[PDB]
RNA sequence: AAACUCCAGUUGACACAAAAUAGACUACGAAAGUGGCUUUAACAUAUCUGAACACACAAUAGCUAAGACCCAAACUGGGAUUAGAUACCCCACUAUGCUUAGCCCUAAACCUCAACAGUUAAAUCAACAAAACUGCUCGCCAGAACACUACGAGCCACAGCUUAAAACUCAAAG
């Protein structure tokens, strides 16, 4: 997890945010903040680490970074709320859909599909 | 050809949407003056959307911060208020008739 | 019904005939029976308003096309 | 229970006209829906009938407005014949 | 985020209600919370009866606290408010002015549904 | 103003389940319903009971 | 001036003073319309019984125990009882939608006293407990 | 039509016309219809803003003595 | 432009220096959220 | 009639049950479902289709262990009705409806109307119902009854659930 004092993604780049009060940077970091802008700060450094050109959405290789930051957020939303089968749900729909997409990246690339399966961890295993 | 035929236009004489008396205008649980206007004085049930003439959205705002106010002891459950029968009647009903 | 009156004058002027009242039923499509057998059916039939005091199509028209009777309509 | 004393449902009777204040009582009562309500709580409605009672009166509620504009409507149509004889 | 604190104190005097003020606003600090105001609705009767603490309120004090605080505080601080007993009544709420009021245009007619049954003659 | 019919019932093209579930078409009819008799009551038993409550007593 | 049909709350500083008592200082009529009975028991603003009568002390047994005309009787019992012990002004809260919800405050009037306020308070559960199960007769 | 902005702005503003319309006589010329023809002939002159079009159609029929109530 | 609004309403904060200044000032002021609406749609402020 | 009479009425104190009005709203969820208040987490997929058996869910009812008592209530007992009344009516009280941990995997689970994209053209169109169709894909269906059956197989289910026939009979069934 990012630390606490990181400052939010949409005030990361306004100028002069550097040099204010203390009360300022608390109430304007993740500390104060929910889960969500979390889970965006972690999709941006996926981004920047493991693919080229962050301004692309629509590409596979972003599909997956955003995919695979909300499995991680059901994991943990489940770890807590194991008798949430709903939220059960989402998460084996999300795995099932990631594979998806790696085995078109796979196809695709098998390039930046390995870029992709060790940025993140994924491992490719073929249905039975 | 000829100038007189007619043109394609939106309608001119069209006349503005109707907007409800609580459009553009914050509703909070804790003016109680303004959500007493909406309840029976005899009973304390909230009036229909066909009384008040609310749109939906203020209907459902005025509910939900009727229910807020009441459970945070803010407004009376079971009547109205005595002190807000005097304010200005905006609800479509009579009792007497 | 509120040009009865009117329509009913200007058959008498021209000399032909007119039918502003209730139709009743085969008054066409069994005139025979009920004229006579040697009843001369009109050449043409001409509506002013073809619409009954229902708002629907008068029965006449349908009548007419039945016997092949022309129709000039407004 | 933990409310103020007669405020709720109260009506004040005016010249001694008894007849009035509780009519006026009724009406009020009627009208907010609790004496629906009190008769329908005498036993418990199952949820199956609940809903098919609802969607009855709301179908019911319909249909009468609906008829209620038209005859509104056509009620200007009452006048006597203008074209007797015709 | 930023949430807003309805509290209920008891009618006590002001001494008393100025402790109480204070203790409930460092309670909310040392939980990390930034106390934005603290605002004063006034005395009033209670709309209905309460009883808690073993005490039966009649009339109470309404007041408001503005502050911001993680989302890890808010259950600790009802748990504080609870074993209090100068608090009558306690709710901590996200903030009403944190929600935007989205333009609304106007009320837009609805047109009357039309072809629910078919064109047959019955 | 009447409640909204758009919506409430199924069709072909409704994804929404039915709101209503009318038994009968909702097609305004050629007639009105007959007048209703009131279902009258017992009269003047407060004066019959005055007068057997005198009797009583004399 | 017009008549006001909101009741005097105590807040209010009223000035209707009913034989130099205020509408808080007004004995009670607690009047409960039951399906089958109609108990009547007037009861001073200080919660001090003063009367009670129903159709069952007046005699009426079973289904004749519950009609309008028991419960007037009943009434005029309960009437003449807080007359004796010195009430005039009654303030009516009547219990319920059964038989003689009426009848029970036309008896109060016949017993002579006047009834200045009527208060239905009928327990309405706000979604409580569960009812008994429907009849199928 | 374009006069039907004219029209209903005429309509909005400065309300209706006292002379009540004869729609028997097919030369009957209105109050709104004057003013519409009026802020024709000025738009032919050429005139480019919309509003001192519309307040020199104004200024020409009190000019011209025609009564302009406006509701407000 | 919001990161500029908060820094100004920052000094308005309550903090553990200031506290005991706050209360007192919030125990002598009053605050009121009431207002009634009418027919026309007029915000009709409590003059008391 | 039986029952209570440790009863009934006002007042005060007073939940581990259920959430009047809003609701004339038609929203959320894949479905089952979801309508008292606050907070936190949170509501899959940049073409579509694609599993009764793979996986994850699935009203009510039912089972195994630990708790709670307001009310309702299978079974049971009493009272009444009846030729009989093991029911309909009245009273009382259990399992059960609640919470926690596991199970069973059922419904007229139906809005009996598949997912995706599109149309209002003429023969629109057996009848009724909620008008008639086009392109593509999956599932299913083909006389009634035997039969939500026998056997086999699988299942934490052991009076069970899923799949599911045959012999005999009829000229009907719908
Ligand atoms: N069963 C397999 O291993 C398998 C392999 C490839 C494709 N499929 C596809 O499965 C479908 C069903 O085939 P069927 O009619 O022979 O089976 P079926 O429906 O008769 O089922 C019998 C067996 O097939 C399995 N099965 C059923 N549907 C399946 C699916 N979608 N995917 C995988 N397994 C499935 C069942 O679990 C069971 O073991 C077809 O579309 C087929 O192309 C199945
Ligand atoms: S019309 Fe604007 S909120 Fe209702
Ligand atoms: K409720
Ligand atoms: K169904
Ligand atoms: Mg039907
Ligand atoms: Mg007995
Ligand atoms: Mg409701
Ligand atoms: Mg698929
Ligand atoms: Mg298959
Ligand atoms: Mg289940
Ligand atoms: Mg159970
Ligand atoms: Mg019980
Ligand atoms: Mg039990
Ligand atoms: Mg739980
Ligand atoms: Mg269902
Ligand atoms: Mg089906
Ligand atoms: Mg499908
Ligand atoms: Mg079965
Ligand atoms: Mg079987
Ligand atoms: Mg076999
Ligand atoms: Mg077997």
């Amino acid at each position: 997890d990012p630390p606490p004092s990181t400052l939010l993604k949409d005030y990361q780049n306004v100028p002069g945010i550097e040099k204010v009060d203390d009360v300022v940077k608390r109430l304007l970091s993740l500390e104060m903040a929910n889960k969500k802008e979390m889970l965006k700060i972690k999709q941006e450094q996926f981004m920047k680490k493991i693919v080229a050109n962050p301004e692309d959405t629509r590409s596979l290789e972003a599909r997956i970074i955003a995919l695979s930051v909300k499995i991680r957020s059901y994991e943990e939303h489940l770890e807590k709320h194991r008798k949430d089968k709903a939220h059960k749900r989402y998460l084996l729909m999300s795995i099932d859909q990631r594979k998806k997409m790696l085995k078109n990246l796979r196809n695709t690339n098998y390039d930046v599909f390995e870029k992709i399966c060790w940025g993140l961890g994924i491992e490719y295993t073929f249905p039975p | 050809s000829n100038e007189d035929l007619p043109i394609s236009m939106e309608n001119p004489y069209k006349e503005p949407l109707k907007k409800c008396i609580l459009c553009g205008k914050h509703v909070d649980y804790k003016n109680v003056q303004l959500l007493s206007q909406f309840v029976s004085p005899f009973t304390g049930c909230i009036y229909g959307r066909h009384i008040t003439g609310l749109c939906g959205k203020k209907q459902k705002e005025i509910t939900k911060a009727i229910k807020r106010a009441q459970i945070m002891g803010f407004m009376p459950v079971t009547y109205k208020d005595p002190a807000y029968l005097k304010d200005p009647k905006v609800c479509n009903i009579r009792y007497r008739e | 019904r509120q040009f009865s009156y009117l329509i009913e004058n200007m058959a008498r002027d021209c000399g032909e005939y007119a039918h502003t009242r209730y139709f009743r039923g085969g008054m066409l499509t069994n005139a025979r029976l009920l004229f006579g057998p040697t009843v001369r059916l009109p050449d043409l039939i001409i509506f002013l308003h073809t619409l009954n005091n229902i708002f629907e199509p008068h029965v006449a028209v349908r009548d007419a096309a039945k016997m092949n009777i022309p129709t000039v309509g407004i | 229970a933990k409310h103020l004393k007669f405020i709720a449902r109260t009506v004040m009777v005016q010249e001694g006209n008894v007849e009035s204040a509780y009519r006026t009582l009724n009406r009020i009562l009627t009208m907010d829906g609790l004496i629906e309500d009190i008769k329908h709580r005498r036993y418990y409605e199952k949820p199956c009938r609940r809903r098919q009672r609802e969607s009855y009166e709301r179908c019911r509620r319909i249909y009468n407005m609906e008829m209620a504009r038209k005859i509104n409507f056509l009620m200007r149509k009452n006048r006597a014949d203008p074209w007797q004889g015709c | 985020p930023r949430y807003e604190l309805a509290l209920i104190l008891k009618a006590m005097q002001r001494p008393e209600t100025a402790a109480t003020l204070k203790r409930t606003i460092e309670a909310l600090m040392d939980r990390g919370a930034i106390v934005r105001d603290l605002e004063n609705l006034g005395e009033r009767a209670l709309p209905y009866r309460i009883s808690a603490h073993s005490q039966q309120h009649n009339r109470g004090g309404y007041f408001l606290v503005d502050f911001y605080a993680p989302t890890a505080a808010v259950e600790s601080m009802v748990e504080h408010l609870s074993r209090d007993i100068d608090v009558i009544r306690g709710n901590i709420v996200k903030h009403p002015l944190t929600q935007e009021l989205k333009e609304c245009e106007g009320i837009v007619p609805v047109p009357l549904a039309e072809k629910l049954y078919s064109t047959k003659k019955r | 103003a009447t409640p909204s019919l758009r919506g409430r019932l199924a069709r072909f093209g409704n994804p929404r389940k039915p709101v209503l579930k009318p038994n009968k078409p909702l097609i305004l009819a050629n007639r009105v319903g007959e007048r209703r008799r009131e279902k009258g009551e017992a009269t003047c038993i407060t004066e019959m009971s005055v007068m057997m409550a005198c009797w009583k007593q004399n | 001036t017009k008549f006001s049909i909101y009741p005097p709350i105590p807040g209010e500083e009223s000035s209707l003073r009913w034989a130099g008592k205020k509408f808080e200082e007004i004995p009670i009529a607690h009047i409960k319309a039951s399906h089958n009975n109609t108990q009547i028991q007037v009861v001073s603003a200080s919660n001090e019984p003063l009367a009670f009568a129903s159709c069952g002390t007046e005699g009426f047994r079973n289904a004749k125990k519950g009609t309008g005309i028991a419960a007037q009787t009943a009434g005029i019992a309960a009437a003449a009882r807080a007359k004796q012990k010195g009430v005039i002004h009654i303030r009516v809260v009547v219990k319920g939608l059964g038989p003689g919800r009426l009848s029970a405050m036309h008896g109060l009037i016949m017993g002579g006293l006047e009834v200045i306020s009527i208060t239905d308070n009928t327990p309405i559960p706000h979604x409580g407990c569960r009812p008994r199960k429907a009849r199928k007769l | 039509y374009h006069e039907d902005r004219i029209r209903a702005k005429f309509y909005s503003v400065y309300g209706s016309g006292q002379r009540a319309f004869d729609l028997f006589n097919p030369n009957f010329k209105s109050t709104c219809q004057r003013f519409v023809e009026k802020y024709t002939e000025l738009q032919k002159l050429g005139e480019t803003d919309e509003e001192k079009l519309f307040v020199e159609t104004g200024k020409a029929l009190l000019a011209e003595g025609v009564i302009l109530r406006r509701v407000g | 432009r919001e990161v500029l609004q908060l820094q100004e309403e920052v000094k308005n904060f309550i903090t553990r220096e200031n506290l005991e200044a706050r209360v007192e000032a919030a125990l002598d002021s009053r605050k009121n959220y009431n207002w009634a609406i009418t027919r026309e749609g007029l915000v009709v402020r409590p003059q008391r």
